[PDB]
RNA sequence: GAGACCACCCGGCGCGGCGCUCCUGUACGGCGCAGAGCCCUGCGAUCGCCUGAGGGACGCGCCUGCAGAGCGCGG
RNA sequence: GAAUGGACCAACGAGGAUCCCACUGUCCCGAGCCGCGCCUCCGCGAGCCUCCAGCCUCGGGAACGGGCGAGGGCCGGCCAGC
RNA sequence: GACCGCAGCAGGACUCCGGGGUCAGCAGCCUCUAGCGCGGGAGCGAACGCGGCUCAGGGAAGUCGGCAAGCCGGCUCCGUA
RNA sequence: GCAGAGGCCCCGGGGGCGAAGGCGGCGCGCAGGCCCCGCCGGACCGGCCUCUGGUGCAGAUCUCGGCAGCAGUAGCCGCUACUCCGCGCCCCGGAGGACUGAGGGGGAGACGGGUUCCGCGGCGCCUGCAUCUGGCCGCGGGUGACUCGGGCCUAAGCGGCGG
RNA sequence: GAGGCCCGCCGCGGUGCUGACGCGCAGAUCGCUCGUCGGAGCCGGGCAUGGGGGCGAAAGACUCAUCGAACCGCCUGGUAG
RNA sequence: GGACGCCCUGCGGCCGCUCAAAAGACCUGAACCCGGCCGGCCGCCGGCCCGCCGGCCCCGUCUCGAAACACGGACCGAGGAG
């Protein structure tokens, strides 16, 4: 059982991936912003981020995070724009998007995004090197990004 | 300099091949064995080190010969050796 | 298999224990052929690599062709 | 090194032959599991005859 | 399209450093075609591959004012910067006497 | 005009021109019977004139040119 | 206090003192200006520590409390400094 | 540029060949040949650091102490207790 | 209460008509603890009597294994440096602008490493950002001597000798 | 043209800054500033000296990140009011 | 040891398939820790409909005496001593 939401009768596209080589809070703060979005205003929305227009809100995550003009609305000062999570974001959208439309005959605008769990997954462990003969750890953050579009909320 | 310069002021090579131990043991100036004990006749067993010797000794290797006569002895070669002590 | 046709040499991996005049004797009886020169080196994974040249009446290119190299 | 010993030579040489991965039709013979040879060893950390 | 390969065997045919050896950029299809000496070689008739001069620094100034202080005129004391034994040994004088 | 980030204050901005004013100190080049002298009409560090010149500007005044006020997001 | 060496200083000395001329932000008394870090972003990402919890005043107490008695303050969540 | 220090460790490794100009110089400073663009980038131009400059008038009054910085300097020629 | 041993479990104890184990919820017991239910799980497990012990853990700067907060934090500040275009990756090609500056970030050897060299293909790792790069990975190859060196001879030294 | 002469490059040492760094570039590094630089000089290879022993222009220094007695195994699961 | 089809520039995803089961790189899969969705405002003990009143210092340990500005203790699992 690898999927979180249990959809019930629901008929909802869903698309997931294991251990994507992101970070684990730079994603999972990208996918709580699309929560509750259009399909088409999230995939606008994504590519805005890429393009700095608009930012990801970071609503857990947020230590050491700059406060900046574009996060004024989503009632936290701080947000940053994250590029690799938006890449991996909108890739795993594009496979719900099709995958429901295809099975469920559901036109664009209908789906709307509704789950988003992310959850930290087992990562590389480079060595780092220190002062007085220590040797230290890099060991990564991956993630298993799991995106479902949904009817309506 | 105790340290990292002094250790990279090396660039010798103290030990060497054994020939009967094959082991980075035989010292190049000192011309013996560390491990083997070569040119000793005899070889270097020390029962301080129960792990040393279990390391290299009988057992740990072919044991070719010793394991084709024990098996002999369990079959005819007593018969040849009765044969020898009577007449030949 | 250029040099067999320019420097009518034929590359054999030989014994690491043969001598060139060995290989000379060798060559001539086994192939029977009349040989000229042989280089050796020991390949860096321990084989000796024969380069020998054939005598100019002997031409490579035929002694090569009866092995099939 | 460039002037080396034939002995020695031959000894560094094995290693050379032997740092070998496992042959895959060896792998599916056996059904081994385990395709990681573990006695490979690499000139840049492993130091042979050390 | 690593061109590296070809470059390293120009450089040994054209006798010259990797630096001056330039290519034809027009070229860049029969230049990752090739894979030899002599091919590069045949490129080199064509001129696709071809070295610049050493464009070795001018010695028009420095053989002016050789000239001039020929003419006795960058000679001073504020010039001199060795002592005038250096300049001039004693003893290559007397020996010369 | 405000600033680590933000916030703040202001907004069809800005870009680059033109005048004004200011900074430095008389631009390249051309001209001379300048020029110590040397030597052939050649050479020459320099000096005077065109020149309080030219070059520069983040301050001002103006448009003379391009432009410039999101059915972007939220209520 | 006299080869447990005494006295003696030419020449030396990254040796230890004192003063003068010179010189200077050492200071009066600080100011402006470069680069690079910092800060913000993109991509990477540890260490160390960690009973719990992290506001004060006084009192009592292993006599110097975050917690205990009595007051007096205090949405919560972060940043740059310190 | 691969050795040795746990590393792709401003760490340490012995030789050989050594151009031009300014110079007394194999010094410093630029260059020919030859190598080459190094555990990443963008912005902003806070405090504070870290290196670097300058500072009116005074000048060691600062400090445990002139620490640190500044002065001086090359060459020629006088003049040297 | 634990884990084994000897017995018993009135037609011969409980089990794929679901064992042990795990997760939640009752019930009983002063409590140590027990029991049952639902769900997962997938083959073993007990109650009483007698016997045995390597028999119950909040600590020991406990051992080993996992892993949190700090924290998307500290940091990736040596070697002057890159730019445009090509299809363009930090690779490559052209064009610029630099740099190491002949006691070289040059070209070579002794040593030490031991194939790292080369060509072709790739990125799964590694290249502490990236990569289409590579010293990385797979495959296939590569070290030719009468004159150079070893060998040779002796040096400091070291062994060997009737004993 | 003499000198265990002087200045000074590489080298060889390491004085200050009480500088940088101090979970370091680094279990001793880096920057200037230095001491020396024909000598009692420096450097590479071979060799010799071994643990209460060596070696020491002496500092109880040095003897492989250990030294007022190395390191590895063992006696040893030494003994502790 | 993964039929098929759907898509995807592609990766990969999606369905499902095989099997009693995915048991899918592996039996069971606890604690710590964490992500979604939902539900509350919250340490313990007592009374009550349940967020209000009342009471509560951090254990172990030496110690005459510990909440101590004494010491050990981030957290959890397994092992751990008449």
């Amino acid at each position: 059982v690898k999927y979180a939401f249990k959809s019930d009768n629901l008929l909802v596209g869903k698309s997931r991936r294991d251990g994507v080589k992101a970070s684990f809070k730079n994603t999972y703060s990208t996918c709580r912003a699309i929560k509750g979005m259009g399909v088409k205003r999230a995939f606008a929305y994504l590519d805005n981020v890429l393009n700095h227009k608009e930012i990801v809100p970071f609503f857990k995550f947020y230590k050491g995070v700059g406060r900046h003009s574009q996060a004024r609305g989503s009632g936290t000062d701080k947000g940053r724009w994250p590029e690799k999570s938006v890449v991996v974001v909108k890739d795993i959208l594009k496979q719900a998007v099709s995958n429901a439309k295809h099975a469920h005959k559901k036109e664009e605008d209908e789906l709307y995004v509704i789950s988003y769990c992310v959850n930290r997954a087992r990562g590389r462990r480079r060595r780092t090197f220190r002062a007085h003969g220590r040797i230290s750890k890099y060991e990564s953050q991956p993630c298993h990004v799991e995106l479902i579009v949904g009817p309506k909320p | 300099s105790k340290g990292t310069a002094s250790f990279g002021k090396r660039h010798t090579r103290i030990h060497g091949s054994c020939r009967r131990c094959g082991k980075h043991s035989f010292h190049l100036q000192k011309h013996e064995c560390a491990s083997c004990g070569y040119p000793s006749a005899k070889m270097r067993r020390y029962n301080w080190s129960y792990k040393s010797l279990r390391r290299r000794t009988q057992g740990t290797g072919s044991m070719s010969h010793m394991r084709k006569v024990y098996r002999a002895y369990n079959s005819g070669t007593l018969k040849a050796n009765a044969r020898k002590y009577l007449a030949k | 298999t250029t040099q067999i046709e320019k420097n009518n040499t034929i590359v054999f991996i030989v014994d690491r224990r043969a001598s060139k005049p060995e290989i000379r004797k060798a060559f001539e009886t086994v192939f029977e052929t009349k040989v000229a020169r042989v280089n050796t080196l020991i390949t860096p994974l321990g084989l000796k690599k024969a380069f020998i040249r054939l005598a100019p009446d002997v031409q490579a290119m035929d002694v090569a062709s009866k092995m099939g190299l | 090194t460039a002037n080396k010993t034939l002995s020695r030579k031959l000894r560094l040489a094995k290693k050379t032959k032997t740092n070998k991965n496992i042959p895959r039709w060896v792998i599916a013979k056996d059904h081994l599991k385990k395709t990681w040879n573990y006695k490979r060893h690499h000139w840049r950390r492993s130091h042979l005859k050390l | 399209a690593n061109l590296r390969l070809q470059k390293r065997l120009a450089a040994d045919v054209l006798k010259c450093g990797k630096r001056r050896v330039r290519f034809n950029p027009a070229h860049e299809k029969y230049i990752e075609q090739a894979s030899s000496r002599e091919a590069i070689r045949s490129l080199i008739e064509s001129k696709i591959i071809a070295k610049l001069d050493i464009k070795g620094s001018s010695r028009g100034r420095i053989r002016a004012r050789h000239a001039a202080k020929r003419l006795g005129r960058h000679s001073g004391h504020g010039k001199r910067r060795g002592t005038r034994e250096a300049r001039m040994p004693s003893k290559t004088l007397w020996i010369q006497r």
